[PDB]
This record gives C-alpha cells, sequence and structure tokens, in this order.
C-alpha cells in the first residue's frame, strides 16, 4: 500500500504505473419526454501515467464500448484491466512496469484478474488522494478524448520538458499541485495558468512555458487557490491559519 | 455392530466417538467402544487432560480391518493399530464383552445425525487426503496443515484437499476474466466436478469430510477448506438442482451439530453472510437460512 510514508519509493528506478479509472465510464444525466431520467454516455479514458517519466498512455474509451451492457459501472473496472493489461503486454518486456499503482481500491481484484499471466507484477493500492480525475481538465487531453470516433491510445509526457530543469519528485509535486487547484476551481485556476498571453503553450505541450520564475509564481498562486477555496467551502477566515496547517491543506493528499 | 478395544487407558484423557464423547480417568479399566455401527466411517479422537494441546484422532471403518487403540507410553499418545490374527482378535474382545469393560456406541434409532453428516465421505477417499498407503485408517490432528495452506499456498501429516483458489489461472478462462470472476459457475461445473472430482457426490464428501475435521480437531485449514467448498456453489449462478437441494441438507446438518460454544471459532461471518444473504444461491438454502437464523443470529 502506497502512502505519504514510502512516497519516494514512487522515483525510484523500478518501473511503475499509476492507473485512474475515475474518467472510464462518463455520462450526463437527463430527463426523457415522461418525465423520467435517463443517462447518456460520452467519452472517457483511462489515465495510465509513469510517475518517474512523466510518460501517460491514455486510453480513449468511446462510447461504443458500453452499446448493449448492462452495469456499467462495474463494468468500467474490468475494461480498465482489460485494457491496462493489454497495454502490459504490447510493451517489450524490459519496459513492462513491476508494479502497478491504482487509485481507486474497487480497481484491484478486476486488474489482479486480468494479471495473472504477470505473477511478479505486483498490483497496490494507495493510501494517497490523488487528483488524477482532474486529468479532463488539461484542455488538449480533454480535447482529444471529446473528438475520438473510435478506441484509442494516445502518448503524452505529462510533465512537458520539465525534467530537464527539475527531478521526478519537483514534477511529480508541480503536477499534483495543478491537478489539485484545476480540481478544486477549475475555472481559477484556468485563468491562472493562461492570462498573461505572452505565456504560451509549445504546440508539443500541455501546459504553458513558464520560465523557472515565473513557475515559482504560478505555484504560489495555485496554492493560493487552493487555500481560499478551503476557505470558502468550511467558512474559515484563512488570515488565522498557520504554515502547518496551511501546509497540510495544500497537500490533500 | 463392530467393536474398538482398547488395551488399556494408562492417561486420563476425554475420548470420542464420532459426535460422542466420555471421559476416562488414568488407569480407568476401560477396554473400548463396542456396538459401532456398520455402514460409515468412524472417528475416533482423544484430547489428554493433562494437556488439551494433545487434540488427534483416527477415521476408519470396520468393514476394512479389525482396529484397536494402544497407549504409547514413548510417543505419549493413543495409537490406532490392526490386528491381523482374526482368532486373536473376536478372542480379546469376547473377553472384554463378558467382563462388560467396553463403552457402547449409543443407540436412539430415530437419530440419523451421523449418517447425515457423512453421507458421502467414503474411507478410499479419506485416504487420497490423508496419505499413509501403509494402514487403512487414517489420523489426523489440531495441527496438521494443508496443502494450499504449506507456505503462502512427513507427506501424511498434511491434508491433501483439494486446492480452491478463486483468482488463479484454474478458475479464470483468458478472455472471460470479468464472466468467471463473478459467476464461478464454469470453475465449479467444468474444472471442479466434471474434471477433478468426477461427481458431485466426491465433491460432497471432501465438504463434509473437511468440516468433520475442522469440528472434532479444530483443524483451522479444514475449516478454510469447507467454507471454500460452500463459496465457490453459492458463487456460482448455474448449479444443479438436486445438488443445491443436497448442499441444503447437508449445511443444515452441520449448522446442527456445531456446539453453540464453537460458532465464534468455527463459522466465518463474511463468507456465511455472502453466501446466505447476497449470492447467486442466497434463496436457495432454506434450511440452512433458518436454522443458522435461529441458532446463530448474532453471526449475521
Amino acid at each position: 500500500a502506497m502512502n505519504s510514508s514510502n512516497y519516494a519509493e514512487l522515483f525510484n528506478n523500478d518501473i511503475k504505473l499509476f492507473v485512474d479509472d475515475t474518467n472510464v465510464y462518463r455520462v450526463t444525466v437527463h430527463k426523457t419526454f415522461e418525465g423520467n431520467v435517463a443517462t447518456k454516455a460520452i467519452n472517457g479514458c483511462i489515465f495510465t501515467l509513469n510517475p518517474k517519466t512523466g510518460h501517460l498512455f491514455l486510453k480513449i474509451i468511446h462510447t461504443s464500448v458500453w452499446a448493449g451492457q448492462k452495469r456499467l459501472s462495474q463494468l468500467a473496472k474490468w475494461k480498465t484491466a482489460e485494457e491496462v493489461s493489454a497495454l502490459v503486454r504490447s510493451l517489450p518486456k524490459e519496459e513492462q512496469p513491476k508494479q502497478i499503482i491504482v487509485t481507486r481500491k474497487a480497481m484491484l481484484d478486476p486488474l489482479e484478474v486480468h494479471m495473472l499471466d504477470f505473477p511478479n507484477i505486483a498490483i497496490r493500492p494507495t493510501e494517497l488522494r490523488l487528483p488524477f480525475s482532474a486529468a479532463m481538465s488539461i484542455d488538449k487531453l480533454s480535447d482529444v478524448v471529446m473528438k475520438a470516433t473510435e478506441p484509442q491510445m494516445v502518448l503524452f509526457n505529462i510533465y512537458d520538458d520539465w525534467l530537464d530543469r527539475i527531478s521526478s519528485y519537483t514534477a511529480f509535486s508541480r503536477l499534483t499541485l495543478l491537478l489539485r487547484a484545476l480540481k478544486t476551481n477549475e475555472e481559477s485556476a484556468k485563468m491562472i495558468l493562461l492570462s498573461d498571453p505572452t505565456i504560451t503553450i509549445k504546440s508539443y505541450h500541455l501546459w504553458p512555458s513558464f520560465t523557472d520564475e515565473q513557475w515559482i509564481t504560478i505555484e504560489s498562486q495555485m496554492r493560493d487557490l487552493i487555500l481560499t477555496e478551503y476557505g470558502r467551502k468550511y467558512n474559515v477566515n484563512i488570515s488565522a491559519l498557520t504554515q502547518t496547517e496551511i501546509k497540510d491543506i495544500i497537500l490533500g493528499q | 455392530m463392530n467393536t474398538v478395544p482398547f488395551t488399556s487407558a494408562p492417561i486420563e484423557v476425554t475420548i470420542g466417538i464420532d459426535q460422542y464423547s466420555f471421559n476416562v480417568k488414568e488407569n480407568q479399566p476401560f477396554h473400548g467402544i463396542k456396538d459401532i455401527p456398520i455402514g460409515h466411517v468412524h472417528v475416533i479422537h482423544f484430547q489428554h487432560a493433562d494437556n488439551s494441546s494433545m487434540r488427534y484422532g483416527y477415521w476408519f471403518d470396520c468393514r476394512m480391518g479389525n482396529f484397536y487403540i494402544q497407549y504409547d507410553p514413548k510417543d505419549g499418545l493413543y495409537k490406532m493399530m490392526e490386528e491381523r490374527d482374526g482368532a486373536k482378535f473376536e478372542n480379546i474382545v469376547h473377553n472384554f464383552k463378558e467382563r462388560q469393560m467396553m463403552v457402547s456406541y449409543p443407540k436412539i434409532d430415530e437419530d440419523d445425525t451421523w449418517y447425515n453428516l457423512t453421507e458421502f465421505v467414503q474411507m478410499d477417499k479419506i485416504r487420497k487426503i490423508v496419505r499413509k498407503d501403509e494402514n487403512q485408517f487414517s489420523y489426523v490432528d489440531s495441527s496438521m496443515t494443508t496443502v494450499q495452506e504449506n507456505e503462502l499456498l512427513d507427506p501424511a501429516h498434511s491434508l491433501n484437499y483439494t486446492v480452491i483458489n478463486f483468482k488463479s489461472r484454474e478458475a479464470i478462462r483468458p478472455g472471460h476474466e470479468m464472466e468467471d470472476f463473478l459467476d464461478k459457475s464454469y470453475y465449479l461445473n467444468t474444472v471442479m466436478l466434471q474434471g477433478i472430482f468426477k461427481n458431485s457426490s466426491n465433491y460432497f464428501g471432501e465438504l463434509q469430510f473437511a468440516f468433520l475435521n475442522a469440528m472434532f480437531f479444530g483443524n483451522y485449514g479444514s475449516s478454510l477448506q469447507w467454507h471454500a467448498m460452500i463459496e465457490l456453489i453459492c458463487s456460482s449462478a448455474t448449479v444443479p438442482k438436486h445438488m443445491l437441494d443436497k448442499l441444503d441438507e447437508i449445511l443444515y446438518y452441520q449448522i446442527k451439530t456445531l456446539p453453540e460454544q464453537y460458532s465464534d471459532i468455527l463459522l466465518n461471518e463474511r463468507v456465511w453472510n455472502i453466501c446466505l444473504y447476497s449470492s447467486f444461491q442466497k434463496n436457495s438454502l432454506h434450511n440452512t437460512e433458518k436454522i443458522m437464523e435461529n441458532k446463530y443470529p448474532e453471526l449475521l
């Protein structure tokens, strides 16, 4: 079980993948003519990330895979496990993960069962609350998912080129801070990210091209956003908060 | 109407014979048990008064030979042996009977309990689970581990029960992962019944044997096996009707016979709640559910 105590393990040289299934089965709920409620599925995705390298394997889940199926929320866990196991089989042996960490414990059985052929790959849950559900708030990721007309894998580096300048530990911290802000107040977070138009996003990147000094500013702005939202939610005057209290709230996980 | 004589009773001991038991004093003039009903396997078991960790016994069938018990002061236990001299055996037995130094296996003809607990249990199957080919009877005790237990998963000192593992390649067909994990019918019907047990009678026989070893010896691996075999049936959407009906009867008599005091050590809450209330077969076990609810409500 992965937790705040064995966190550095994420950045060692043993290949590992996080798998988050939150956005696999996505629906809009609406009323029918007779006044009953019905769901309409929209495209989803499995978010599979190597936290050391930033390589993201985004498997797009096209709505056609739900056609004529029952118990979709259950099915979605098994579909996720089928696709993760297919991805593992597709990788050369030296690229296969030694561990797969699932963000939600309900994924453990489905994945364990689909991975029986790989007895040496550890499947683990985590005590960390990770903000990966917010991946669909990244515009280019949302775009590719919504445009897909058939099942499709797309590969990204979710750290852009940050690893040229910072460590994986720092890159993951930056990523989870950004995603935590996007999850907490998407509109505000995007405004912080996309306000100064002189700072653009390269065609081959997901995030803007901030300098080292600008990332420091961006990051404190995101921390302030998270704190401000925390105070708005619980009706607390964040003025009184201490530096220690502040850090915990920011970390979420 | 067969007899298992005892040479003597040199140490104080509680002796069980099937579901019955009685205490014998150190050096009490006790020379065995007579009137043992022919046609069923039986188990004679022991718990020493001075050391309750000494908990062990022998499964046997008198149709298969003349057996007796003799205490071994070196190994410190009552041992079963076979007497090959028929004439010598009948003469010992006659003399012990004439002197009325034997307990009678308690009758009461209206009672089918033992038959109901051992209906499918056969000595030849027992001998494949407990491997000691030189003897016609089988020793079991409270500490023997099962082949499945061993690690994470003397040969005669392990219980070779059939391994059941819900997350194994054996249980799950490639391409049917979700189907097979959520509905164990393939694993039950094709792998276990057709493939390994050959028939439901053999399956029930191992289930019954596992329960009895758990109850009489407090053998933990046996309790694991008993629960696994129940769960596999209840977790299958497709089971022949005659098997579900028989299972209800089997479990009814097992729950009926269990000491209400050992309910907490012998019954797995998670498994029973799933089996009676959530499983595919939650409405197929009417008798069992009724006795459980009335006898062990604090369990569910």
